[PDB]
């Protein structure tokens, strides 16, 4: 089977250029074009433009014109996407695609993608806020905020807790910094009786936090 | 310029039911049209080439018919692995142009969520800024609306929902809103409500609470 | 019950 | 419409939109069943004929199974991948390219042993059926006449024995030349001597499938 | 034999046994070519027509451009995916379910200010081809007659200007009624009125493709 | 595409058991048969049997009658082959195929293969020696040695060089040991000024060394 | 039982060129039947179905055919990469057999080696064994010959070599002689040649150095 | 240049 090895997550400041390789394997290289495609995070597919890997010749979406150079290196059988000048927007998985032996444009072949993240802000831990409880079964949890970049681990009781935890995806503020929550249910007489604690775990900046969780 | 156009967007539907999603082009493109098929954190793979051949290896249980500008994919014997979403795409002419996806889900008995308010820490205030959180949880389906009214007025702009995939014990879904203000902005108010609309409830639910 | 039947003549 | 179909096989294989189950004796839509035996994936063996009735011990012999639903309706695609052929406790190897739905196509084994009634199994991964009819039988020349001929040929040769007329083609011969069947039976062969060009004996060699029988030798007289 | 095939395309589209390759002008296995130009992989392109001839500045007019060889045989197998089509430098998106090897058909884009005789590249991978005939013209509305008429409509107007019959179709509208059309030229378009339930003025609009143009006010008496 | 993932290299004693792994994604395990085939140095491929997930059924080739026993882990979404009775002859490289989807029988995707040496010999991690250069064109390598069994894996700057790169196949000695090279051509242009690693890696017993290339 | 026969079981030709392979089934598989692809040091992968589909990503170059009990693969044009071992297979009925397999060669303009020479390193000296490599770069045809000599005298029986597979880009093959002796016997001796004889070379290139 | 005339129309 094809591969289509793709470069892994990068973190670009605005304005920086970012290049994603695409080396494959399993077919020879030069006999097909290559697409690559965008998707923005809860987004769809978007075709970004294609490159033939025989002459160089490329074609560019309008979208994309001037910002994206798409190259192929024949020499080490190797697909490149650059996009020089970042924005925010461009925050998006890029997958590289081998096109179809159909008549028609299509996508063959997909590589696993690479996360191009843009942000302005720096290594930063979090910070672990409690959510504390105010029925029969009442529910806690931990605001984790302000962190870059991802991700951050949420346990409860050091994984003891486990059943009715729910941690949420991150979102991406206007600060640039990446803010998540993670919840539980518990018995509403176990408040006094039963402690909780949120095990928040930030590696890219070596940051843990073990917030008790108490009602008042 | 060619623009797909999928429907529905999303559709509940039980392990073993006929599936069927479609799929229209503005303008005709003959049977120059791909399927593929895209599970969350993963790549798509191509499920049909020619509008109505499968790719080497997918089960025949997909297939997928129309011409022109009108095309379907339909599932039949709906199997776990094939909750996902589904895009179509023409490669008759640039640029190229994908549909804006079909998400299949697990369809699932109604359940109303379980709200809870959540007023700011004593420890977030001392930081200048504050945090209202809402938490929706364990319902279906998927759509709920939440509406912030801080001493009942509707606020807007200043709050992100945030939703969990589908729940693999009860196929239930869990939303966390978040109204984030500063803390000048906090000690001006009273009263700080949470409205819950689901097809659940009967009315819209409410929680609230006042400072101190 | 044809295709026995053209079976067998082969 | 939906009801062309007759055969629990052609009705899960009919075209997916006129969205066709099988209700046990009938291709049907599930919104008039009347029994809760509709279905989409499920299909039952069943044998009504096997020829040939016996193979010699050397086997080689190619069965031909008759019948319905032999195959199995796997990723809502019919193949005969799930089958399986079981003669006793050794399994007929079925060949996929001369075999279908409705009959099946395999060679059986060798065996040392005769063996008479001997049981056909047939599984198609929902269920199986069975044809208690087969035998191992040994082919055996016990005369052949006359034993002398001219050169011409043409001499009407009856060999005599037992289980002659097992299982798939009968090939009597004599000098690597073809004896024309004339007749073929459990106890005679009769055929019509070729024509060699000189004048001398040939043992006449009796091929079944992968059984091989000499008997006599018969003098071609000038 | 292999010159039963007439196209240097259909030529290289004749299976590998036969062995044919193109000698410029004729279609012939390589022993018997006279020139050193045989070849089973190149086939350079050429235009002969193309029509319309002319398009609205706005553009969006699909061209068609009859011809042979726009291919490009890429891993012994012809599409069209190594075409391209300039109209200037400015180039025309190929609809690949409506074109062929030996027809192509394109969307123009939008020109800014007119342009007479301008060329048409064709480059199908191995060469280039050119064609000198198009125009972007700028169609415009002098006048039209009569300035009113009826609510039962059916009046005789008549358009007046030029350009007016380039691109594909012309729809003229009044009152956001269809204007049917009766005759078409470079400088006059008649049609008839539609019927409308107000007496009011109304501007006629005429569309060209992707071209819009307003004209006076015409009245509906009552 | 779908990835046939099988475990690394084997070095049993003759009359050991052997088990090979084979990990699918990308499809749905129990949709399709898993056949195995067996390939000796310089031979042919040679089907040995196959397994049906959805069940366990399993049919197998006469020749590996009794000896070979496939099976298939549902949960782990992993096929597995076990060969009991190691014989010298059984000495090659095993590989897993899904089933094609067409009706006859057919090896749609395959695994990379896995090499189970049959030797009485045991382990020895390789011996690595620089191989120095002394306006045109020079060559450097790496030298592999004394090492059992195969293979050892050989990269240049953490598999950034391609071009001119150079890998013999493994030689065995009148020792037990095999021996390998491994050059790559470069400008006399280059050094001083680039650096080159071999980047040597022995999986089989886990001993791995990145020895720096130049003459001084 | 079904025994698959593959002809040629090697063949050379130049690049453009229209190869072909025939496979003799020994009974009537009508078209059950497939072709592999194998590059050395990798699994092999399917080209053709059904003895004339091709699968999905295989070039047109590529080309089957037959049924019943003869079939061809053609590769029209042929490419370097085209450098392989091609397989038939049978799937009728168990076992499933495979052909013997046909190894294609690249025919390409002659080419002579580039000659190398490698003295053993001190680190390996401090051992007690000593090896001096020679190199031979990209060459064709394949046969090639090296002769060590140390202080002029024709060695023999000490010295291995090992040959790359012919590579998928130039179609070129790659020489390594290896001269293996111990340090005791590395210090009798001053001057370390390598003769390279070779159809490319009008005359034996020879490489040699001297201690320090 | 008989497609061409079935071409357009
Ligand atoms: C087969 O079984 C039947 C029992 O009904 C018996 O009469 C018959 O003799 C058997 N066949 C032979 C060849 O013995
Ligand atoms: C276009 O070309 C024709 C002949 O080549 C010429 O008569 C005409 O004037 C040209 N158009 C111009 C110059 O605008």
């Amino acid at each position: 089977q094809m591969q289509l090895v793709q470069s892994g997550a990068e973190v670009k400041k605005p304005g920086a250029p970012v290049k994603v390789s695409c080396k494959v394997s399993g077919y020879t290289f030069t006999d097909y074009y290559m697409h690559w495609v965008q998707q923005a995070p809860g987004k769809g597919l978007e075709w970004m433009g294609l490159v033939d890997p025989e002459d160089g010749e490329t074609i560019y979406a309008e979208k994309f014109q001037g910002r994206v150079t798409i190259t192929a290196d024949t020499s080490t059988d190797t697909a490149y996407m650059e996009l020089s000048s970042l924005r925010s927007e461009d925050t998006a998985v890029y997958y590289c695609a081998t096109d179809a032996t159909t008549p028609y444009w299509g996508m063959m072949w997909w590589g696993q993608g690479t996360l191009v993240t843009v942000s302005s802000a720096s290594t930063k831990g979090p910070s672990v806020f409690p959510l504390a409880p105010s029925g029969g079964t009442a529910a806690l949890g931990c605001l984790v905020k302000d962190y870059f970049p991802e991700p951050v681990t949420v346990s409860w009781n050091s994984g003891a807790l486990t059943s009715g935890v729910h941690t949420f995806p991150a979102v991406l503020q206007s600060s640039g910094l990446y803010s998540l929550s993670s919840v539980v249910t518990v018995p509403s007489s176990s408040l006094g009786t039963q402690t909780y604690i949120c095990n928040v775990n930030h590696k890219p900046s070596n940051t843990k936090v073990d917030k008790k969780v108490e009602p008042k | 310029d060619i623009q797909m156009i999928q429907s529905p967007s999303s559709l509940s539907a039980s392990v073993g039911d006929r599936v069927t999603i479609t799929c229209q082009a503005s303008q005709d493109i003959s049977n120059y049209l791909n399927w593929y098929q895209q599970k969350p954190g993963r790549a798509p793979k191509v499920l049909i080439y020619d509008a109505s051949n499968l790719e080497t290896g997918v089960p025949s249980r997909f297939s997928g018919s129309g011409s022109g500008t009108e095309f379907t994919l339909t599932i039949s014997n709906l199997r776990p692995d094939d909750f996902a979403t589904y895009y179509c795409q023409q490669g008759d002419s640039f640029p190229l142009t994908f549909g804006g996806g079909t998400k299949v889900e697990i369809k699932r008995a109604a359940a109303a969520p379980s709200v809870f308010i959540f007023p700011p820490s004593d420890e977030q205030l001392k930081s200048g800024t504050a945090s209202v959180v809402c938490l929706l949880n364990n319902f279906y389906p998927r759509e709920a609306k939440v509406q912030w009214k801080v001493d009942n007025a509707l606020q807007s702009g200043n709050s992100q929902e945030s939703v969990t995939e589908q729940d693999s014990k009860d196929s239930t879904y869990s939303l966390s809103s978040t109204l984030t203000l500063s803390k000048a902005d906090y000690e001006k108010h009273k009263l700080y409500a949470c409205e819950v609309t689901h097809q659940g409830l009967s009315s819209p639910v409410t929680k609230s609470f006042n400072r101190g | 019950t044809r295709e026995c039947k053209e079976a067998l003549a082969k | 419409g939906c009801r062309h179909f007759q055969s629990c096989s052609q009705c899960l294989s009919a075209p997916p939109f006129v969205q066709c189950g099988w209700c046990h004796d009938k291709c049907v839509r599930s919104e008039e069943c009347l029994s809760g035996t509709w279905t989409q994936q499920i299909c039952l063996p069943a044998i009504y004929k096997v020829f040939p009735n016996s193979a010699p011990l050397e086997g080689g012999t190619r069965l031909t199974i008759c019948g319905w639903d032999f195959g199995f309706r796997r990723n809502n695609k019919f193949d005969l991948k799930k089958t399986r052929v079981l003669l006793g406790n050794e399994s007929c190897t079925l060949t996929l390219s001369e075999s279908t739905m409705n009959t099946l196509k395999c060679t059986v084994g060798p065996a040392m042993n005769k063996h008479f009634n001997m049981s056909i199994i047939i599984s198609n991964g929902h269920g199986t059926t069975q044809y208690s009819t087969f035998s191992y039988v040994d082919p055996v020349i016990t005369s052949i006449s006359p034993k002398y001929g001219p050169m011409a040929g043409g001499t009407l040769l009856t060999l005599t024995g037992n289980y002659l007329n097992s299982g798939n083609s009968r090939h009597i011969s004599i000098g690597g030349k073809t004896c024309t069947l004339k007749s073929v039976s459990n106890s005679i062969l009769e055929c019509y001597t070729p024509a060699q060009t000189i004048s001398t004996e040939f043992a006449v060699k009796l091929k079944i499938d992968l059984a091989n029988r000499e008997t006599s030798i018969f003098s071609y007289r000038e």
